[PDB]
């Protein structure tokens, strides 16, 4: 029983790291996009500014 | 003697927990039972003795109909009470009650005559200097150590919700919904005679309530674990009736507690024990909840069984905002909870000029418990 | 053994999803950070082409 | 034939109200419950029927678990709204609603998803030529024929206040108080578990709204009357279950309303609807502050206890300055003033070109509603 | 010690900003709030505390009624401002008031007796050597190190105008305008609930106070901005209530600071912020309005929305000629630009002589506030 309740919190563990990593690889992603949107953000800003 | 002791007895239905304020465990704790000889005796020399109360009647339960004198937090018979405590004081702690200040427990949104005919009884049967009745959910707070939190208060009787903030409390807010340790018993008793096994009277009504006291445990899935009752291997246990019949339980153990959070399988709408702590949660005011959801406390005797905890922190997890972590706070020792919540509190100084004392009882009557105390 | 090994892979794997939320959580804060600095570019941008 | 007539349709909650426009009476009342089978039922030949709506539910009401869709003026599921107006127009009506343009009310001070939405399942589900949704209190005006007052409209809803001069209204002094006719039912309810009378599914807590609709009324003033319950008489009233059951109710019975005046009895923090017709009143302008205090008007369903009008008068009399004479009219009918009011202004010739068409709504979809209306 | 050094309280509503007098900054600022338990607390142990003062207040919310002291730059309750007062000299500052001079603000146009019943208090409840009451706008001016200026005063409790030139002070020319910070949260709680998010109590409208305080700015162009809003992207945020409840507010933020320069939302024909300063700036004379134009001076915690002194300056040129540049002076820390002003007041040598000493209050009365000071 603790071990059907640790490998299935393992199981659920091992998806919330799962789900955790894909929300790293799909937050790095994002921040990525939010960095490189910045930058151009940034560089449409320099460009509004001159 | 100084402060004179204090004395404590929680009667929530199904167990007299009772003993001295100032002490971690009660001395007495039975069952609460009234079981009277039903088949007329031929001998001479017998008893005769009318009645048997506590474990007492446990002892001799095949000759005896017994009679629970407490149903739904409600007093059935007041007689079969004040017997109880007959037995409690004079049976097991040998004290006069006039010598003892006596604090009573009760259950919450509980009927007003129970209050002021327990307090009726305490000064005008067992002389008594002083009593209190106080509520079972504040109590087993008290005994975990904390300020705040929602008191999930299930024994035999009825189940009981109270969230705290910070002492206070919130009336509106307060939960009492009918399920208990009993309406468990009689559904398991249900569920047994689909494998054959019948049990039709109170005496082996309470080595079914022995059986879920050990054998039933609650699933961290309830269809996951009725799935793998497929292949019965380590679901099916041996259990040894004093008759000497062997009884072998396998997915019906389970699905006994999952009635708690499923009381469709009982035939009631009454929301299952994890959305009434919603429902508890939800009328309080936005702000405290966050804490609310992090210290609730388990209380009683139903909610001894194995995977109570788990099972109510995923679905409440699974609910609520997963924004902020759900911590629930079920200690073992949780059983006696309440007694120790009553044992901390007659043991407080302050505690000691809250007391309804017996001469006010005298001058203002029985009504005075709704005026001064909660 | 096989419960201990559920449980130091529920551990491990506990790790994996708080190392993953420790590494998604930077990352939430600098998607919240950095896109707060490409809405606060964009807005600079805004108010330097208005 | 000529104007084709016109549907109105009152639909707070706790009630439908529902006819054609310029019958002074509706076409149907009935409740606004959709009732599902909780129990299988083992049996050949019976229905189906998903579920049962209107009085179907209320006759058949033990079977069943009952859901209201309107939950403080907000529908909190759409299939059993559409089946409720699906209902009102094939059942009692016997209408198409391609024939009639559909006046529908609608609440102060709640979420545009409410209009948008409701707009869109008549547009789009019971096709329709045109339609208009119109805020409640300002339909209850036209009831009682007046062009200036302050209305305390109140359901089984919300309670919302909403002042009006000489037409017009002022959106910054609409009160919205969120207690209902509803939130005394639960109230009631948890008051009767004091005398052990405990009431627990949907099914007996509409017998509870049953007492409440004849037995309980507000008390002219509440400690005098709480006193005098000392000696119960008059003050306690016998009641028949359609189980058998006699129950027998006291103090109980006028401190249920005594909650309206008291919000501190179900532990919210917001005013009673006395203060909140008072902080309407003070938001105003100073000039129509003297016709407001002796025009306040009442409607709705919870406004129809005895007593209310009389105890308004003697609160607001006391809390406002008393060189001006406080005028309450709460006329009989109050419950229907809402679709009165309805049918009415569905009467008016300038009212038919103030429609919402259906070609408006196709042309420039669902979000004009707060665009050419209330 | 040499000086005594001085004390200084900025007391507009909604903050009390107070701490020695010749420092840069103020030790303490907090709110000025009065929070009273409504709910009855059952536990043994707590507090009392009739009721919390401060930022301990907002820390304890949930329970807490809180009640501003000052409305409008007028103090409600007089009890409450002693109570507020005795909190920042003892539990902040941990001064005796016997040993310092203190500095008080106070807002023009402004009730003699809140002056009077001001000064009373400070001598016959806080035994102090010596006082002044002065005037907001020429303390921040004063901060602002300017001689000539129109300062913008605008707090949480009223918004006031006063034109000074080279030092001077016009008294026909200062303009009170009653608009403030709270008004605009009450704009703010009635403009969310179009989106379905319903704030109805004193503590979650100092959850929108804090929204306000960060979420909201002000339009480059209103029509503009909420035109954009049709494409919803950078002007919905999310924000995180303390419940753990998520909300997200688009075009609504940015109309709630659009109300100082359209009081017709509101209701009030009062004109905007920038036709007041108008208004005061033509009541004038001809010969300084050049420089006022150019040193227009923003104060007060509500003028610390983005992009205010962006829009002021489109509207005061587009009013004002084009002959002359109007340059307006709003600095950041202009929230503490009173308190500030108060801090280099009574660090001046010369201000030591124009004290009212506690000897010439006792013996020519509390009258003599208007009679010394303006």
């Amino acid at each position: 029983e603790a071990l059907k309740d640790a490998q299935e919190k393992l199981e659920l563990a091992e998806k919330k790291a799962t789900d955790a990593e894909a929300d790293v690889a799909s937050l790095n992603r994002r921040i990525q996009l939010v960095e490189e949107e910045l930058d151009r953000a940034q560089e449409r800003l320099a460009t509004a500014l001159q | 003697e100084d402060e004179t002791t204090a004395l404590v007895c929680d009667n929530g239905s199904g167990l007299v927990k009772a003993g001295f304020a100032g002490d971690d465990a009660p001395r007495a704790v039975f069952p609460s039972i009234v079981g009277r000889p039903r088949h007329q005796g031929v001998m001479v020399g017998m008893g005769q003795k009318d009645s048997y109360v506590g474990d007492e009647a446990q002892s001799k339960r095949g000759i005896l109909t017994l009679k629970y004198p407490i149903e739904h937090g409600i007093i059935t018979n007041w007689d079969d009470m004040e017997k109880i405590w007959h037995h409690t004081f004079y049976n097991e702690l040998r004290v006069a009650p006039e010598e003892h200040p006596t604090l009573l427990t009760e259950a919450p949104l509980n009927p007003k005559a129970n209050r002021e005919k327990m307090t009726q009884i305490m000064f005008e049967t067992f002389n008594v200097p002083a009593m209190y009745v106080a509520i079972q959910a504040v109590l087993s707070l008290y005994a975990s150590g904390r300020t705040t939190g929602i008191v999930l208060d299930s024994g035999d009787g009825v189940t009981h919700n109270v969230p705290i903030y910070e002492g206070y409390a919130l009336p509106h807010a307060i939960m009492r919904l009918d399920l208990a340790g009993r309406d468990l018993t009689d559904y398991l008793m249900k569920i047994l005679t689909e494998r054959g096994y019948s049990f039709v009277t109170t005496a082996e009504r309470e080595i079914v309530r022995d059986i879920k006291e050990k054998l039933c445990y609650v699933a961290l899935d309830f269809e996951n674990e009725m799935a793998t009752a497929a292949s019965s291997s380590s679901l099916e246990k041996s259990y040894e009736l004093p008759d000497g019949q062997v009884i072998t339980i396998g997915n019906e153990r389970f699905r006994c507690p999952e009635t708690l959070f499923q009381p469709s399988f009982i035939g009631m709408e009454s929301a299952g024990i994890h959305e009434t702590t919603y429902n508890s949660i939800m009328k309080c005011d936005i702000d405290i909840r966050k804490d609310l959801y992090a210290n609730n406390v388990m209380s009683g005797g139903t909610t001894m069984y194995p995977g109570i905890a788990d099972r109510m922190q995923k679905e409440i997890t699974a609910l609520a905002p997963s924004t902020m972590k759900i911590k629930i706070i079920a200690p073992p020792e949780r059983k006696y909870s309440v007694w120790i919540g009553g044992s901390i509190l007659a043991s407080l100084s302050t505690f000691q000029q809250m007391w309804i004392t017996k001469q006010e009882y005298d001058e203002a009557g029985p009504s005075i418990v709704h005026r001064k105390c909660f």
